């Protein structure tokens, strides 16, 4: 619900830091399921993807792209 | 067992060729493999390999789709030249064990060059001359009876060598065959082919030399719909007769599709499979390049299981068979996007039944079988054999033969899949994961702790543990058998540093000193017992501790606010024994603290627990 | 976790780092925290045998389960696609090391295509600039910083040679057709050469030609059709006899 609406401070380039959020909470979502969601888990992380690019600290996105990518396909 | 003498054998030359590939050895053949075992039953069978390796012995483009090697018009030539090869070098040996009665008698003596045989057959099989013969004889035999079996034999040179002895009364022919014999494809050139197809059609279309007849369209290609009957009786001659009259690109034609969907569809299994000889028939699919009908047929004559499967998998391992995309097909059927002349077979379920009847009491062969599906996945997206071997271990139970037994000590000696992929974390979680959704957690554990899965290890072995708690630790008990593993989980799990998280893990260790708690409680150690649960710092004995202690209560484990009912009324039975035996005043008022804790928290039973821990304190004053 | 176990199957290096190891080396030293990073990697790829560096262990626990089977296809294809599924996440991370155990895990059960698609992702991910397609076009200047691109795209391609490799090699004397229709030996080794067939990585390309040629396959680079393999015999022609001959 954050990552849509976009309202202050959650704007601009500072939802860079709104998708490490989202990858750290999924994470340790699947990580807790593996050790023991739906459609609509998939299609915000890449609906976060989106945001990543819209942004393009030139490596440290880089490397959250393909920290995302990783938990789509964990959830798919 | 449940393999048969021919299918174990076979089961063995599956294993080396397994064994070669998780070696990462040379490919080896493994249609040579296959005719390995062959060779130990009746000929029946070697015959049939060596049907199999001269038909797919074809130059092949490796790393090539296996349907367009299968569509290729360069391909399905060259298969009619292997097929014409072998029906020729049968029919050869055919003629051997009709004039010698043995073929190792033949061999003593020494093969005699096929026109000497060929002449040395026609004794027998005309010893008196036919009346309608043409063109008189050539060293006493007539000169069209042996240019006919000297083809049917495949020397054409010996064949040749007969035309060069009767120039004179064979006419023209001599021009004519000795341009067959030069053109490659076993082909004329249109001009000279049209020449000899009209003159044959003029006035010889019913000639009284068979023989004549049977070598003129053999030649030519020509009454493809006149099958010769008169020479041409046995099944294999018919093949033969046809294959030599084949064409490729329109009246008095035949094409290898017409033909292959021709024999079937109008004269099926019914047809040739009525003197109930089944290889006839398979023999009618293969040589005419319709592997997948041959294999599927084949596949049903319960005798044939095991030969049907592997010639299979030759196909397979060849880039050769033809497999259908989805899995909820029949076993045979036609692609609707493809030519209906092409029939796909189901290979995972070709596997999928050939398994099932071995797979219960013989495992360890089923594998070798499972990893030719190492290449497929389903619907879901699981890797096809590492599925195949979830559900036979689900099934047989053959937990330390396939999976590798995870000794009490820290050994993990290798099961039989760990040969053929060294990623076993999956399966092993898999297979974990049925066992606990199925309350066999005492087994799921020992599977996850095999997986070196300390999450899930000790989450169940805090639901094995809390029922136990305050039960009394008997030889053989329930309780002996779960504290002695959870023991032996403990250690392993110290001596390798290994924890899950501290929520899960703090709980596990906790029930541990607890189980201690109970066993020095219900032995009579008042004093040793005390001391632990002192140290838990889990019931208050101090007025003080009360406030901090009943926060802690609210965040520890439901598999431990289960048991505080037990264990206040044990500490309060401590406090209350050590009484009858200042001191006084100290052990009071501990009393009164495990009640105020008590009152405080909503536990289990605290209606009669409540109550006794209040008497009992009485008693004290 | 079982220690000794870990111990035993160590080096020297590392046996003997680990023996002389003290905490404050531990807390403030780098080939401390580099001896860490080894220990826990050798128990992660156990259990198996940052959601970069997580998924990368749980890709190895599925594979080694995959391993430990008695070959279900439900079983064995849902792990081993799932460890190819979880591996390409991290394509772009995982090291010359954990790539050529995986392939060669995957290659013991079969699974040669995936192997395949996995080296080639990895290739692609290393270099998403193509600074190796460049780099070759360029002649491959000597003290030029592509090479390591380049480099990195060459420890993927020869793992796809091993694979190919084996895969013949596993499958030598197997029959493509069995009673007509083709076998599972077959169907490997046609889906494996589709996903070669199937790329557009241009370098490897360029990698495969070569390959073809040290192997002696006249067979198949004669039947491409394409002008590519025709360009780029143009350039290395004037150069070496075979490339002529070709």
């Amino acid at each position: 619900n954050v990552l849509d609406t976009q309202e202050a401070p959650f704007t601009g380039r500072r939802r860079k830091l709104v998708v490490q959020w989202i990858a750290m909470a999924v994470d340790m979502w699947v990580r807790e399921v593996e050790r023991r969601m739906g459609s609509w888990v998939s299609e915000l992380l890449g609906r976060a993807d989106q945001v990543l690019t819209q942004i393009a600290d030139a490596e440290e996105i880089a490397s959250l792209r393909r920290t995302v990518k990783g938990l789509k396909r964990s959830v798919d | 067992s449940s393999l048969d003498n021919i299918e174990m054998a076979y089961a063995r030359q599956i294993y080396i060729y397994n064994e070669k590939i998780v070696n990462g050895h040379l490919q080896p053949n493994l249609v040579d493999l296959c005719a390995s075992v062959a060779e130990l039953d009746d000929k029946s069978i070697s015959d049939m390999w060596t049907m199999v390796k001269q038909m797919t012995d074809v130059l092949l483009t490796p790393a090539t789709d296996a349907l367009k090697n299968r569509s290729s018009v360069e391909v399905r030539m060259e298969f009619v030249r292997q097929a014409l090869a072998y029906l020729e070098q049968s029919y050869k040996n055919y003629t051997l064990v009709t004039v010698f009665g043995n073929l190792h008698q033949a061999q003593l003596g020494g093969v005699p060059g096929t026109y000497q045989l060929v002449r040395s057959f026609l004794n027998i099989k005309l010893p008196a001359p036919l009346p309608g013969l043409q063109d008189g004889e050539v060293e006493g035999h007539p000169v069209w009876a042996l240019i006919y079996y000297c083809m049917r034999c495949g020397d054409l040179l010996a064949a040749s060598q007969v035309v060069n002895r009767a120039q004179h009364q064979l006419g023209e022919f001599k021009t004519w065959f000795q341009e067959y014999m030069n053109s490659k494809d076993r082909r004329l050139s249109p001009a000279t082919e049209n020449k000899l197809r009209l003159h044959y059609r003029r006035a010889l279309r019913n000639n009284t030399d068979p023989y004549k007849r049977a070598v003129y369209c053999i030649i030519g290609r020509c009454d493809v719909t006149d099958n010769q009957s008169e020479v041409a009786d046995k099944t294999e001659d018919y093949l033969w007769l046809k294959l030599n009259q084949v064409c490729f690109d329109p009246q008095d034609r035949l094409t290898l599709s017409q033909f292959q969907k021709q024999l079937l569809e109008d004269y099926g299994e019914s047809h040739f499979t009525v003197n109930q000889q089944p290889f006839l028939y398979f023999q009618v699919l293969f040589l005419t390049a319709q592997f997948e009908a041959a294999v599927a047929f084949l596949f049903r004559m319960e005798r044939l299981r095991c030969h049907a499967v592997h010639v299979a998998l030759v196909l397979f391992e060849l880039k050769l068979l033809l497999k259908s995309s989805g899995q909820s097909a029949q076993l045979l059927s036609h692609e609707p996007g493809d030519p209906p002349c092409l029939r796909r077979l189901n290979f995972v379920r070709l596997l999928m039944l050939y398994t099932r009847k071995f797979e219960s009491t013989d495992p360890r062969e089923a594998l070798q079988y499972f990893y030719f599906l190492r290449d497929e996945k389903d619907s879901q997206g699981e890797n096809m054999f590492l599925r195949c071997v979830s559900e036979l271990v689900i099934e047989s139970r053959e937990f330390d033969m396939i999976l590798g037994k995870l000794e009490n000590d820290g050994s993990r000696k290798p099961g039989v899949i760990d040969k053929f992929t060294s990623d076993t974390k999956p399966i092993i979680n898999k297979v974990a994961s049925v066992a606990e959704n199925k309350g066999l957690f005492e087994e799921a554990a020992k599977l996850y702790d095999l997986a070196k899965n300390a999450d899930k290890v000790l989450e169940l072995m805090n639901k094995l543990l809390s029922p136990v708690v305050p039960q009394i630790s008997a030889p053989q008990s329930n309780k002996e058998r779960l504290k002695n593993m959870a023991l032996s989980i403990a250690e392993r799990y110290r001596a390798q540093g290994i924890s899950a998280n501290k929520f899960v893990d703090s709980t596990f260790y906790l029930l541990l000193d607890l189980i201690t708690f109970f066993d020095e409680y219900h032995s009579g150690h008042i004093d040793r017992a005390f001391d632990i649960i002192e140290r838990l710092k889990l019931v208050p004995l101090n007025q003080e501790s009360v406030e901090e202690r009943v926060a802690a209560f609210r965040n520890f484990s439901d598999e431990i606010r289960h048991n505080l009912s037990e264990v206040l009324l044990a500490t309060m039975n401590i406090l209350f024994t050590q009484f009858k035996r200042d001191r006084d005043s100290q052990l009071r008022s501990q009393a009164r603290t495990l009640i105020t804790f008590a009152g405080m928290i909503p536990y289990r039973t605290s209606g009669d627990t409540n109550a006794r821990l209040v008497q009992m304190e009485v008693l004290m004053n | 976790e079982r220690v000794s176990d870990i111990y035993a199957r160590l080096d020297a290096v590392s046996q003997q780092q680990l023996k002389d190891l003290t905490y404050e080396q531990l807390f403030s030293q780098t080939p401390g925290k580099e001896l860490a990073k080894v220990l826990v990697k050798a128990i992660v790829n156990r259990n198996i045998a940052a959601p970069d560096d997580v998924v990368t262990f749980k890709a190895q626990e599925q594979l080694q389960r995959a391993s430990e089977q008695a070959h279900n296809a439900p079983v064995l294809r849902a792990l081993l696609a799932e460890s190819l599924r979880l591996f390409e996440q991290v394509a772009g991370s995982l090291t010359p090391a954990n790539l050529t155990t995986a392939v060669e895990q995957m290659i013991s059960l079969k699974y040669y295509a995936g192997a395949i698609q996995l080296c080639l992702t990895v290739a692609q991910q290393k270099d998403r600039g193509n600074t190796a397609l460049s780099w070759v076009n360029d002649g491959k200047p000597a003290n030029d910083s592509r090479k390591k691109a380049f480099d990195e795209r060459k420890i993927c391609y020869n793992l796809i040679h091993q694979v190919l490799d084996k895969l013949e090699s596993d499958f030598a004397g197997e029959p493509e057709l069995v009673d007509g229709r083709p076998t599972l030996a077959a169907t490997k080794r046609m889906e494996a050469y589709n996903v070669v067939n199937d790329s557009s990585d241009e370098v490897f390309h360029f990698d495969m030609y070569e390959w073809y040629i040290e192997k002696g396959w006249t067979d198949r680079i004669l039947s491409i059709d394409s002008p590519h393999v025709i360009t780029y015999l143009q350039r290395l022609a004037e150069t070496d006899f075979r490339h002529a001959e070709l």
